[PDB]
RNA sequence: UUGAGAGAUACAAUUUGGGAAGAAAUUCCCAGAGUGUGUUUCUUUUGCGUUUAACCUGAACAGUCUCAUCGUGGGCAUCUUGCGAUUC
């Protein structure tokens, strides 16, 4: 059930109360999700820890 | 068989009039 | 690759292929698995198409397990590059979903193609 | 008996060809003037005719299988309905985690 | 030797042999249906009638050592058929890799591969090789040249074995040779004026015969050393002789036999010699030569009876008029019939039942009534032949001989 | 009599009558079923030979 | 709130706020596949006609179902356990499924939900070689078939003719595109009730399935020999 | 894109209420049942109560026929109709933001970039038809 | 006027069956089938069905520059009064 799921949802994954209220109302989702904490996003550092 | 069928009529009706429609059906 | 269920021949392939051109034109096609998965997800895709010519094809083959859920059908065709070419990007593209219009000038065309590939299913 | 490496060896001579080590001893067994057998898979017919038994299968062994089948668990063992159901699901879950591997 | 009828509105479009070496010759058949339908050549009655599990079969064709029976079904599917089970037993094998148009004709390379033309003018290549990566899928296509102002219909389809092509006839009077691999044109010949329904080879592919709505026989050489060693075919010749059409041609060639046979919508047969077409002889068949009989007449009252597919006619010479007729309809076919002398009952018979009817002359007519008799309701009959007024002999199509109104000891024959 | 035989007859012999909401049809008999292959289907039949006498062939 | 019962005793119809059909459990405690679960003390979980296949021919009423709860019953087609879960609380803990299929992709969720039942017991072959599964069971009471291949009816023929003792009964589940598309479900189904009364199979009852099925139907028969 | 958004969660929103409303639903059958007999005259009879048992009650509809309550009269009959009536307009909802974000997702992907002209069609339901060009 | 064959669809009586009331005569409820009178659906059927056509496509919007999007002003209230959609 995780495998049948697109990477952008990877991504939110953790952080579902933040992306539904900022779609609920016309806000910027967020970018990080439950894969905040991996050690690659740790090595990253700035906006392009988003990217 | 009077007290038999009539029962189970009765039963039939009791049962089958509790979920159905008349004017309801078409809507 | 032996895993790669309905696999296209050369005249349903190229008229998959030439509709994906047009698609591509009309911009009404998402290229890409992900976008592909989504349009699965939301119900607004004719018709999926995959590459059987990615090392892993276990990254293509679970869309095929939602759309036997959501009896879209679902076609491979045996170029990734040739599949990038033809939704007309400079990328080679692995699956493209053909997403739903019914004003569509090339409606016809997507049926035709879809009515091919459901008889292979 | 429920040993899952003599289950899981029958099931595999009887998803294939019957020439097992229980067929060899049922050769054994049987063994008095080279008499006759009913086999139940066509298919196995190296052990069906291997060595001194004359074997028939044939569009009236499936009804005599039939019968045999019917009346297995209610006089030729010593056992009960639902045993033969728990040993024959033992086997099947056994055999099945054999080929879908976990 | 043998006539094995069917009833009413049945037909049959394909038939194919099989005689695996040291077992029975096998007769299948296709008819307008979803079934093939296989015949034991003893009783004159289907011993199968294996449904195929696609729509409606179009061409039938077998295998090369005819182990498999490939049937192509209108709504575009190739079914293969496992034939070698036994005579009798037909097994579902595989259905091939399907399409949209209809597969109209069929026939195998080897036991490996399975061509087919359709009916959207195409030509497809299937693999039917079995433990293969590609087994059941279309390996090539080919288009043949369409017609300007009408659909495009590939009718005939044959492997030549010598060469390695497939030989084609379509619905513009095309005729195409194609390589095999590679899959691709070699030459086209503009033959016929319209179709070409039926096209066939001799043993060594000198020679291609090919016939059509047309109604001309045309032949195609490839005799000559240069011809062989450069793979050209060339359009040798071309013959008038059938009447209407031809829709089904063939050829056998052996050490003492060597014609091509040939038949259409005209009713008869014609054979022509295989090499030499053009300058030896040929016999058009008389259409009906009646090994059979339809007709009988008896010597009292000067009448005749005949029977066609499911009704009798009787009429009286006098001029002559016909005075009495039995279209039963709860008949589906007929077989033969006789008459009792003195002109009193008809018995008809089939070989599922029979029935008989006693008759009266009321004048200018007849009055016909059944009578009712079980044991000949429940028989078998191939001839009945009226020992005296009331007993007839009997010949049942599983070999008994019955004496009603019992049994004739017979001795057994050395097999 | 002269204008409704073909009714008649028709209605005799056809099965598969309506019960309200039920259609009750016949099953065939193993008799017909083993003694003759099956009808053509007319569809076809008259596809392939519409075909060979279709109007642009010029017959005669 | 008021469940009444169907004329299959382990199916039943929950009457109240939704007048929807439903059988018990055999699972204590849980649904399989978030079907919804009403309790009347007693567990139940919801049947959907459209979710799955015998819903719908009980749906649109099938007399002499021949699943039933005195007997076990061969299931050919499921491929997972939203069919034969219910077959299992319709069977109850007397008798026995056997879910046979061959693509062992659902395969795994077919044995995860036969791990909780001991009522269903799975075989991982394909359903035109019974021989392979000789040696696992005989002798069944009720064949279900919902194989969606052409050759319907010779798979089930070889599997009635080999497992499925006499005057039992028979279910298929019948597809019209699988066997012939472009031509009309009227056709093609009594082309196979044809098919299948050519072997012991008498047709009792065929129906269509159609709020549920886009051209389907459901035949039964019984198994004459 | 976040309007095309708002639009496109409120519609997943009204598509998973609509699946799992209608899966808590029962629909009437509709099927040609057919019954299959012996040689004319059971045929040309009634089929004698085979199944149905009551000619009045449990004939004619097949939910659940047989083999021998807080107002039952109209209010439960009304609220299985306004339940019916909740997934109806489900779908009315759910097909209205389904064009009303495809009308946006159009706007969307014409103002991205590429060479494209209006194409007007018989009506005047223009169209924006893109260059045969791909992407650099 | 499809020359013919089949399905739905109104009217009429004549009916077939399951229950309830009666002494029956018969009643009452329900579910159905069939025949005559109108519409209409499907398959051949001939003069001819149109014998070409439809659609796509090649570098086919754009000097009187075209289009998109966000705004600003104004007309139409004697009404395109303007939908997260182009009203001019």
């Amino acid at each position: 059930s995780l495998a049948k799921s697109p990477a952008s949802t990877i991504q939110i994954l953790g952080a579902e109360k933040a992306l539904f209220r900022a779609l609920k109302t016309k806000h910027d989702t967020p970018k990080y999700g439950l894969l905040y904490h991996a050690s690659l996003v740790g090595q990253a550092t700035g906006k392009n820890k988003g990217k | 068989r009077k007290y038999l069928n009539k029962l189970i009529k009765r039963n039939s009706q009791n049962l089958r009039s509790w979920d159905l429609e008349e004017e309801v059906r078409d809507e | 690759n032996p895993k790669a269920f309905p696999l296209a021949d050369a005249a349903l392939t190229q008229q998959i292929l030439d509709v994906v051109q047009q698609a591509a034109n009309l911009r009404q096609l998402k290229k890409g698995a992900n976008e592909a998965t989504k349009t699965l997800n939301r119900g607004i895709s004719e018709f999926i198409i995959m590459a059987a010519d990615c090392e892993p094809i276990e990254i293509l083959l679970h869309l095929p397990l939602l759309c036997e859920d959501k009896n879209v059908p679902y076609v491979f065709v045996p170029s990734r590059v040739a599949l990038g070419r033809a939704c007309g990007v400079s990328r080679p593209v692995i699956a493209a979903s053909i997403t739903t219009n019914d004003a569509s000038a090339i409606k016809t065309q997507i049926y035709a193609v879809k009515d091919k590939i459901e008889t292979l299913l | 008996a429920a040993n899952a490496l003599e289950e899981a060896n029958s099931i595999i001579e009887g998803k294939v060809s019957s020439q097992l080590e229980k067929l060899l001893e049922e050769i054994k067994k049987d063994k008095k003037s080279t008499l006759i057998v009913s086999e139940t898979k066509l298919a196995n017919a190296i052990n069906k005719l291997g060595l001194n038994f004359n074997v028939v299968s044939d569009a009236v062994t499936l009804d005599i299988y039939r019968a045999i089948k019917e009346y297995l668990p209610e006089l030729l063992p010593g056992m009960s309905d639902n045993d033969l159901s728990k040993m024959s699901l033992g086997l099947a879950h056994s055999i099945g985690r054999h080929k879908l591997k976990f | 030797e043998m006539v094995i009828e069917g009833g009413k509105d049945r037909s049959i479009e394909g038939l194919c042999w099989s005689n695996v070496n040291g077992e029975s010759l096998r007769l299948f058949s296709i008819g307008g249906s979803t079934v093939v339908t296989e015949w034991d050549l003893a009783t004159g009655l289907p011993l199968r009638n294996y449904d195929c599990n696609s729509g409606v079969i179009w061409s039938i064709s077998i295998n090369d050592s005819q182990d498999k029976l490939s049937v192509g079904c209108d709504n575009g599917t190739v079914v293969l058929i496992d034939i070698s089970g036994g005579p009798g037993v037909l097994e579902h094998d595989t259905i091939l890799m399907r399409q949209e148009a209809r597969v109209l004709t069929l026939a195998w390379k080897k036991d490996d591969f399975v061509i087919g033309g359709c009916s959207d003018g195409r030509i497809r290549i299937w693999s039917a090789q079995k433990n293969d990566e590609n087994m059941g899928r279309l390996l090539h296509t080919m288009k043949v040249d369409k017609a300007k102002k009408e659909s495009t219909l590939v009718w005939s389809v044959i492997y030549l074995p010598r060469t390695d092509q497939i030989a084609s006839g379509d619905s513009t009077g095309s005729i195409k040779f194609w390589d095999f691999q590679f899959a691709t044109l070699n030459q086209s010949f503009k033959a016929h004026d319209a179709d070409v329904l039926c096209l066939t080879t001799d043993t060594d592919n000198n020679y291609v015969f090919s016939a059509g709505v047309d109604r001309k026989i045309f032949q195609f050489s490839q005799n000559t050393n240069k011809s062989q060693k450069n793979n050209r075919w060339v359009n040798s010749s071309n013959r008038l002789l059938h009447g209407n059409d031809i829709r089904a041609i063939c050829a056998y060639q052996s050490k003492g036999a060597d014609f091509l046979v040939s038949g259409g919508v005209e009713k008869t047969l014609v054979i022509n010699s295989l090499t030499s077409f053009s300058n030896g002889n040929y016999r058009k068949m008389p259409t009906v030569e009646p090994y059979s009989k339809n007709v009988l007449v008896n010597k009292e009252q000067r009448l005749v009876v005949s029977w066609s597919e499911s009704t009798v006619k009787i009429w009286t010479m006098g001029n002559y008029k016909l005075v009495c007729k039995l279209t039963l309809k709860d008949d589906q076919n007929i077989s033969t019939c006789s008459l009792s002398p003195d002109g009193q009952v008809l018995v008809v018979g089939r070989p599922s039942t029979t029935k008989v009817f006693h008759l009266q002359p009321v004048g200018n007519k007849l009055k016909v009534t059944k009578l009712d008799n079980d044991l000949l309701l429940r028989t078998s009959t191939k001839l009945v032949k009226f020992i005296d007024n009331s007993k007839i002999v009997i010949c049942s199509c599983e070999d008994d001989v019955f004496i009603v109104d019992q049994e004739v000891e017979l001795l057994e024959v050395t097999s | 009599i002269k204008t409704k035989k073909r009714k008649t007859l028709k209605n005799l012999r056809k099965d598969s009558v309506k019960r309200g909401k039920f259609r009750v049809q016949l099953l065939s008999t193993t008799q017909d079923s083993k003694t003759l292959p099956p009808k053509k289907e007319s569809s076809i039949i008259r596809s392939k030979d519409r075909w060979l006498n279709r109007k642009a062939l010029n017959k005669g | 709130v008021v469940i009444e019962p169907h004329r299959h005793a382990g199916v039943y119809i929950a009457r109240g706020k939704e007048d929807l059909l439903v059988t018990k459990n055999m699972a204590p405690g849980e649904s399989v596949y978030g079907e919804k679960r009403i309790s009347v003390k007693v567990e139940y979980r919801v049947w959907n006609p459209f979710r799955s296949k015998l819903a719908a021919g009980i749906m649109g009423g099938l007399d002499e179902l021949f699943i039933a709860p005195g007997k076990k019953v061969l299931y050919l087609g499921a491929a997972s356990g939203t069919s034969v879960s219910h077959v299992s609380d319709v069977v109850g803990p007397e008798g026995v499924v056997y879910a046979v299929e061959f693509s062992h992709r659902p395969g795994r969720e077919l044995i995860s939900m036969a791990k909780k039942r001991p009522n269903i017991i799975p075989i991982i072959e394909d359903a035109r070689h019974p021989q392979k599964y000789r040696m696992l069971i005989g002798m069944v009471d009720c064949v279900f078939a919902d194989v969606a291949q052409p050759d319907q009816a010779r798979i089930i023929a070889l599997n009635s003719h080999m497992f499925l003792k006499d005057q039992g009964g028979v279910v298929i589940s019948i597809k019209a595109n699988c066997i012939d598309s472009t031509v009309d479900a009227e056709t093609v189904f009594a082309r196979e009730v044809q098919k299948l009364r050519e072997e012991r199979i008498k047709p009792l009852e065929q129906l269509t399935l159609e709020p549920y099925e886009r051209d389907h139907c459901i035949v039964v028969g019984r198994y004459m020999r | 894109t976040q309007d095309s958004n708002y639009v496109r969660t409120l519609r997943q929103i009204e598509l998973k209420k609509l699946e799992k409303g209608a899966k808590q639903l029962m629909f009437k059958s509709s099927g040609n049942h057919t019954i299959f007999v012996d040689s004319r005259e059971k045929m040309n009879e009634f089929t004698p109560e085979k199944f149905f048992n009551t000619t009045s009650e449990m004939v004619n509809r097949s939910e659940n026929r047989l083999t021998k309550s807080i107002m039952p009269k109209e209010s439960l009959d009304k609220k299985k109709l306004k339940k019916f009536k909740q997934v109806k307009q489900h779908l009315q909802r759910e097909t209205q933001l389904k064009q009303v974000q495809q009308r946006m997702d159009a706007q969307r992907e014409l103002l991205k970039k590429g060479s494209k002209k209006k194409i007007v069609d018989s009506s005047g339901k223009i169209s924006f038809k893109w260059k045969k060009q791909r992407k650099r």
